[PDB]
DNA sequence: CAGGATGTATATATCTGACACGTGCCTGGAGACTAGGGAGTAATCCCCTTGGCGGTTAAAACGCGGGGGACAGCGCGTACGTGCGTTTAAGCGGTGCTAGAGCTGTCTACGACCAATTGAGCGGCCTCGGCACCGGGATTCTCCAGGGCGGCCAGTAAG
DNA sequence: TTACTGGCCGCCCTGGAGAATCCCGGTGCCGAGGCCGCTCAATTGGTCGTAGACAGCTCTAGCACCGCTTAAACGCACGTACGCGCTGTCCCCCGCGTTTTAACCGCCAAGGGGATTACTCCCTAGTCTCCAGGCACGTGTCAGATATATACATCCTG
């Protein structure tokens, strides 16, 4: 019989496969059912398709095609909730989002 | 009479404040940081070789752990009504994280 | 200004691509 | 090196160039290895004062004052640099230094 | 053998991070103070480190142990090695 | 030799969100630690839920639980409805 | 029960602060601690719930809250 | 009549609680605040009598902390009593916001 | 052969079947070695072996035999190479060490 | 219930004192979350080196990095011990 | 300094509900024996850190004024704590009820496991466009010297 | 006698003079990414063994209510300690030249150790069988709670 890979059958993007090993190689329960992975990729596969099209967002409005991690950091912690996730995450050559406190300002 | 025209002391460490901020080099000298690292790991266990990423892997953290101390110390300054951080805010800002 | 984000749209919108 | 009696004091300055004035044409160290001194046409965008010209002149660098600012002397306001004509700038300097604080009576006087 | 590196954070560079910080005026004592912060925090960071190294037997600390020391004190850190 | 990664498929997704733009390799080896991360968190989470019930497997609901534990806010909400969507639609397929 | 966090008092602040180490406590505090606590709870119970909403029962038990709160990094002792 | 200066009750209040470990918020009024909150996440909660306990000596505690940390920022303002700007600056600082 | 226990044959007191039994059913690893759990039920003793040591001091200070929980928060708090391996966790009915800051103070 | 356990070690490091039915539960709920951070770092530890079983070794290594200080030099200390007891026999 | 008033600490005695010990029990652990699969052990090799070399310039150190914030002092007035009196509802102890926690038994659907098969995702090569860089005008930002503007007395107009 | 406009001091925003920064027009540079083998992990087709899904049932533990004591809350009065706003003082850090320095770059190398295989071995998982240590329940003295009634302890407040 023809091969359709369970990533198709799911629609998903990312790998339904190579989670499903994964969950049994890195030893999270003596066994694991065949719907675990199907709905991991897709939590997976939802946010990160969530960073980068606010990623994205970020570079057009910096006059740059490319995502690169200045325009990650500033797609992350923009955001609310996902600095809420992220919240202990330090991204490498990720600068800071500019902030200066009020009274700091001249007058 | 004669005057360089000075700015106001204040208004040029916003200015580079908006200078850094924005950019996202690294701070801390690569080479004079590498030089310390090796020193401390030395103290642990003598004769260690550090990958080179492994180097720069601290670096990157360091300063974004600082970044986060300043941050923070800032905010107590500001609480004092005050502008100028001091050491006994950097104690403060450290206490109240619980890190110690 | 030179570098902005301006933040354009926070809220979630779920996948209108999909 | 020179200083330049600018006013009631003097100030540090540094020799940029040395000059014959009858021969009309200067010798200045160009900027930055190690630039030799070349002989130039005194330039007609360049002014001279009279005292720096009627002897040897030269133009001056001051110490603290950026080279956009930097302007030119007379002669009579050079004396060859000496210990001696620092202590007289400092004297000067201290005798500027209440004569804001005598100024300052009148605002106290102003003030009450 | 290394001695006296420490005082190798050029003070500049204490105030250059905390201008990416945030903060205007910077007392004369906190240089002196800071070192002894982030000396504090290597300790802590490249020891757990080390001991991964010695762990597997491997003389070089790799990229990949650093990534570990700083993931179990709650520092996570993103696109070294993974 | 071969250290396997998400980056064909983080790469696959960006052109769905965004036809044109692609994406720098320091900027990649991100995301491929960022998956590498939220994988661990919620994987590691139900292996506690399934561990506490005294359940020894790990099935998708143990993944719900999961996420609406780790994922805060909107996005609990919204994973979980893009959860369901996929599965729903696997078995059925199948 | 429209509103029970009112019921936390005056002095109910007031004698915890006082265990805290303070000496003089602001009135603006007494309300102000009231908006702490109450987004503290709805944090803890939010889990606390979830974990008993997967095992299918209908009741919080105490093994819930201790794991409930051993997520937010306050690890609790003393009950499972 | 006979009164204490300000303040001296205040110390005389903290050594009777600080050396004391029993519960201070009121049972029967964080029952009643426990029920109202799990409402709107889910309807007709049954809490074990045991795991309203297990919220109370979690959430006396939560706040004795946070108590402690604005004591310390209000000393550092050079005042002595805390506001809720000291509130606010004790969990910024925390990360915990 | 009488049998004789692994806890007792390594001379320790708390059991290391029952410790190797929990290794392996949790599911840390697919393999656990002989003497992996031997040494963790030694550390284990230890930690015990130092808390209910200072807590134990504690009742004779405080002239009361039976060890309330509040013995246990003083005898963690006071000492800081424990306190720190204790950062996080609460202790119920345990109070807070006593101290007033030095400006409260009259 | 690690609780017996408890008994027996209090009863040896002080023949006379007692222990509250509380007490016992934060220790039957002390020991227990120490045993899982220790082994849980246990497992991950393992994992990065590619390692399958966890050992002897692996349990040592973890403790030095969750035991701050003197603790981590007496109980790894004590462990070794009762390692080389057990071989002993 | 002198001295009453107060609060906590201290002593003696009286109960209890509660933790320590006894005893029976059965379920998990100890004995005993493999099996193959993980782990250690030996070359090897190559690529990748450590180490030195020299130019060079970006940057760190250093120097000085003075401008502005740190800090101390002070006046104060109000939002606190303290105490009383009243009034709430919290805690205790019961009575009665039942959802629902926990546990059993049955057995079907589900996932582990395996052989053969195949194409997804891997490493490696190669390229040309996104972008870092530099240059010099154009444009914005900042600082400051000179400049219209109410608040007073002086002599104003006068009941 | 009363009455109060005018004059002079009072003192801004605004142009300029720079510096800093942006714009844009080239000008190379290298890695993002596209393409090409291929292999090894995912897929498919089948079995087997049981985890848990499901149904039914036994009792716990929780909910509801309620009537009583009384301790805690609440509101009012008051008096005063402190947060705070103002002034004044001065030191110390920012700003900006100079002057020294050592990071950096690029460049070469050497040998060291991390990364393969081969091999061989020995150790733990799996299994079966027997029994005693840990658990649950019972109980029974007993150290701690509790009531009451001294002995100083601090606190004011003269």
């Amino acid at each position: 019989a023809k091969a359709k890979t369970r990533s198709s059958r799911a629609g998903l993007q990312f790998p339904v496969g190579r989670v499903h090993r994964l969950l049994r190689k890195g030893n999270y329960a003596e066994r694991v059912g065949a719907g675990a992975p199907v709905y991991l990729a897709a939590v997976l596969e939802y946010l990160t398709a969530e960073i980068l099209e606010l990623a994205g967002n970020a570079a057009r409005d910096n006059k740059k095609t490319r995502i690169i991690p200045r325009h990650l950091q500033l797609a992350v912690r923009n955001d609310e909730e996902l600095n809420k996730l992220l919240g202990r995450v330090t991204i490498a050559q990720g600068g800071v989002l500019p902030n200066i406190q009020s009274v700091l300002l001249p007058k | 009479v004669k005057k360089p025209h000075r700015y106001r002391p204040g208004t040029v460490a916003l200015r580079e404040i908006r200078r850094y901020q924005k950019s996202t080099e690294l701070l801390i000298r690569k080479l004079p940081f590498q030089r310390l690292v090796r020193e401390i790991a030395q103290d642990f266990k003598t004769d260690l070789r550090f990958q080179s990423s492994a180097v720069m892997a601290l670096q990157e953290a360091s300063e974004a752990y600082l970044v986060a101390l300043f941050e923070d110390t800032n905010l107590a300054a500001i609480h004092a009504k005050r502008v100028t951080i001091m050491p006994k805010d950097i104690q403060l800002a450290r206490r109240i994280r619980g890190e110690r | 200004r030179r570098k902005i984000i301006t933040s354009e749209g926070i809220e979630r919108s779920f996948k209108n691509e999909h | 090196r020179c200083l330049a009696f600018h006013g009631p004091l003097m100030y540090e300055a540094k020799i940029l160039k040395i000059w014959d004035p009858s021969s009309k044409m200067y010798t200045s160290i160009p900027n930055d290895a190690t630039k030799e001194i070349k002989p130039q046409k005194l330039g007609e965008d360049e002014s001279i004062p009279e005292e720096i010209i009627n002897g040897k002149c030269f133009f001056i660098h001051y110490q603290g004052w950026k080279s956009s600012w930097d302007e030119w002397v007379g002669y009579d306001r050079i004396r060859a640099y000496n210990e001696e004509n620092i202590a007289m700038k400092k004297r000067l300097a201290n005798e500027a230094k209440e004569a804001k604080k005598s100024l300052l009576e009148q605002q106290k006087k102003k003030k009450l | 053998v290394l001695r006296d590196n420490i005082q190798g954070i050029t003070k500049p560079a204490i105030r250059r991070l905390a201008r990416r910080g945030g903060v205007k005026r910077i007392s004369g004592l906190i240089y002196e103070e800071t070192r002894g912060v982030l000396k504090v925090f290597l300790e802590n960071v490249i020891r757990d480190a080390v001991t991964y190294t010695e762990h597997a037997k491997r003389k070089t600390v790799t990229a990949m142990d650093v990534v570990y020391a700083l993931k179990r004190q709650g520092r996570t850190l993103y696109g070294f090695g993974g | 030799t071969r250290k396997e990664s998400y980056a064909i498929y983080v790469y696959k997704v960006l052109k769905q969100v965004h036809p044109d733009t692609g994406i720098s390799s320091k900027a990649m080896s991100i995301m491929n630690s960022f998956v590498n991360d939220v994988f661990e968190r919620i994987a590691g989470e139900a292996s506690r839920l399934a561990h506490y019930n005294k359940r020894s497997t790990i099935t998708s609901r143990e993944i719900q639980t999961a996420v609406r534990l780790l994922l805060p806010g909107e996005l609990a909400k919204h994973a979980v409805s893009e959860g369901t969507k996929a599965v729903t639609k696997y078995t059925s397929a199948k």
